RNA sequence: AGAAAGGUGUUAGUU
């Protein structure tokens, strides 16, 4: 499952540069790190160290909110710019669905996608999203779909209802 | 003029000897109604060469 | 007859079927182009791309 | 769409909206009151055409049944059969 | 169907 990891890392008075990005586990996340560094700032991976790299919880699991991501898209052209709303629980949540939705839409790989900034939208006015809008509603209520439900060859047809 | 000479491209619609052929009906079609190089030709030939008041009276 | 033997008669439901004809030719002509095939098909979309 | 609901009897028992039918497109009816509240729970776009094309039909169907007129100059099958005498 | 460009076919977005 992906992980919230926060990376702080500068080249061997150095500036430390402090990032969070999302990473099944740490040593995903410190290589992701310095392959960032190494297109921003042009610091060797060799040369740099990594000074800390600590796991971020989600401070309000249980809380619904809006998350609006901005990434980097690598297509046929490889140069694609986008900015799509989740609302769920936990940003590392919205990222997991960001990356599944991507590979679905649009037939990504994790690495060609690049988190640029994941924020939180607490305001319903500032939701650019139809479907965030009317999830939103106060009157939300409606039938649950897709339910479709060994023993085989059971008695009776299913009620299904 | 120009749906006339549709028209007759669909109308009209060895293997230097079978293009020939090919190139002579393809124009003698439109007259009556009027490899790589033998089809260069051919396309060059093509490439080149692209009542109601008396009836109202 | 003579000279604009039709004008002269027809002086002496066109429009509704007009009117119909020019909205359905929209999509008549998207689907004539989705269903052409064979050398028409590339006559027409040359056709079409030229307009 | 996400929530696409629109408006004798208007009994709906097993898509049926007998007041006719309503099976050929999976639309709910749900009888609400006097109209049939015809719902659509994150359906498909071919659902919204067809609601504006049902919702025109029943409501000619119940126009057509309250006063039908002639209109010489049963709605879609009086048109059709308008169209059969004409041709 | 599936293992240059057209489409009043569709779904997500940019200006």
């Amino acid at each position: 499952a992906l992980k919230e990891y926060q990376v702080v890392g500068r080249k061997v008075v150095p500036k430390l540069f402090r990032m969070r990005l999302f990473a099944p586990n740490e040593s995903v996340a410190k290589s992701r790190y310095w392959y960032f560094l190494k297109m921003i700032n042009k610091v060797k991976k060799a040369t740099g160290e990594i000074v800390a790299i600590n796991e971020i919880s989600e401070p309000k699991p249980l809380k619904a909110k809006v998350f609006g991501i901005w990434i980097r898209y690598d297509s046929r052209s490889g140069t694609h710019n986008m900015y799509k709303e989740f609302r769920d629980t936990t940003r590392v949540g919205a990222v997991e669905a960001m990356y599944a939705d991507m590979a679905a839409r649009h037939r990504a790989r994790f690495r060609s996608i690049r988190i640029l900034k994941v924020v939180e939208v607490e305001k319903k006015e500032d939701v650019r999203r139809n479907y965030v809008k009317q999830l939103l509603n106060p009157h939300l209520k409606f039938p649950l779909p897709h339910r479709r439900t060994k023993k085989v060859f059971a008695p009776h047809r299913p009620s299904t209802f | 003029v120009n749906t006339f000479l549709d028209v007759v491209l669909s109308r009209t619609q060895r293997i230097r000897g079978f293009y020939g052929r090919k190139v002579k009906f393809t124009q003698d079609t439109i007259t009556e109604k009027l490899l790589y190089r033998c089809k260069q030709l051919k396309r060059a030939a093509l490439g080149r060469m692209a009542r109601q008041h008396l009836s109202r009276l | 007859p003579q000279n604009e033997y039709i004008e002269e008669s027809i002086r002496k439901d066109h429009e509704e079927r007009k009117r119909k004809k020019a909205a359905r030719e929209a999509h008549d002509a998207s689907l004539y182009a989705q269903k052409t095939r064979g050398i028409k098909a590339k006559l027409y979309q040359e056709k079409r791309r030229k307009e | 769409d996400i929530y696409k609901d629109e408006t004798v009897t208007v009994d709906i028992k097993a898509r049926n909206v007998t007041v006719q039918n309503l099976r050929h497109v999976d639309i709910e009816m749900k009888k609400q009151g006097n109209t049939i509240k015809f719902i659509v729970w994150h359906g498909s776009r071919k659902h919204n055409a067809c609601i504006r094309s049902v919702y025109s039909i029943i409501n000619n169907m119940i126009i057509g049944v309250t006063q039908g007129f002639r209109y010489k100059m049963s709605l879609e099958n009086v048109s059709q059969s308008a169209a059969n005498i004409k041709q």
